[PDB]
């Protein structure tokens, strides 16, 4: 998922 | 000659940040072509299902700020540069089983902004056994590469060749290399996420006959 992807991740926060 | 190589370097890096993705317009993508050379198989660990390999990673891209007019520099069209002086695309092995010394490397920067960067790497990554396909003693090892920070609208990665480069491979004692086909995967989450690309090399090993 997006939130276990370092390119995405700080964006579910 | 060397006289002008210093002048060009100074002129190029007088106002240059190696932390800024080198595109003229910020919503333009920066394309990177990646090529993996399999130097040798250091250790195929069957008990822990971990492959340790020596690779050369060749990355190619354009830097929009590192261009020059050749006739302004006694026709100099190319210079070697320590890789850490230029912005670099930040591509890493995603399926690192390894939990963890960095090495100085050199790029070749061409007058039109094209940067070629050969760099060595020692990767450790998980493998899956296959006993179904002939000769039923198989190791399938995926090497997936992608950017640590950038999405596909910022840095997009493309395979240089259909497969890894095995022209300089050192034959392993126990394992034969059946192929190393490469593919590109682009992943989008939900309806509307931006794209997330990677390139995956599938090292197919069959146990050597003896
Ligand atoms: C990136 O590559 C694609 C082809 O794969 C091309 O259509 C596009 O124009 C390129 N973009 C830049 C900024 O070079
Ligand atoms: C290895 O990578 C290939 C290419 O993307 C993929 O199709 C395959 O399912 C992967 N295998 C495993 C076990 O992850």
């Amino acid at each position: 998922g997006c939130c276990s992807d370092p390119r995405c991740r700080y964006r579910c926060r | 000659d060397g006289k002008y190589a210093q002048k060009l370097f100074n002129d190029l890096f007088e106002d240059y940040s190696n932390a800024l993705r080198p595109v003229e317009d910020t919503d333009k993508v920066l394309n990177v072509t990646l090529q993996i050379t399999l130097s040798q198989i250091k250790d195929m660990d069957e008990r822990n299902q971990i492959l340790t390999a020596y690779l050369w990673i060749r990355q190619i891209w354009h830097d929009a700020y590192l261009t020059w007019d050749r006739d302004q520099y006694d026709g100099l069209d190319s210079i070697r540069i320590p890789s850490d002086l230029v912005w670099r695309p930040d591509i890493v092995l995603y399926n690192k089983a390894d939990d963890e010394e960095p090495v100085n490397t050199n790029v070749v920067l061409r007058y039109d902004g094209l940067i070629t960067w050969d760099a060595p790497a020692i990767t450790k990554s998980s493998c899956v056994v296959d006993v179904t396909y002939f000769p039923f003693d198989n190791q399938q090892c995926n090497l997936t590469f992608g950017s640590w920070t950038y999405n596909g609208n910022q840095v997009d990665i493309f395979n240089a060749l259909d497969s890894g480069d095995l022209s300089d491979f050192i034959e392993d004692v126990e394992w034969e290399v059946h192929g190393m086909p490469a593919v590109k995967n682009v992943i989008s989450y939900g309806c509307c996420s931006e794209p997330y690309p990677d390139v995956t090399f599938t090292l197919l090993l069959k146990r050597r006959s003896h």
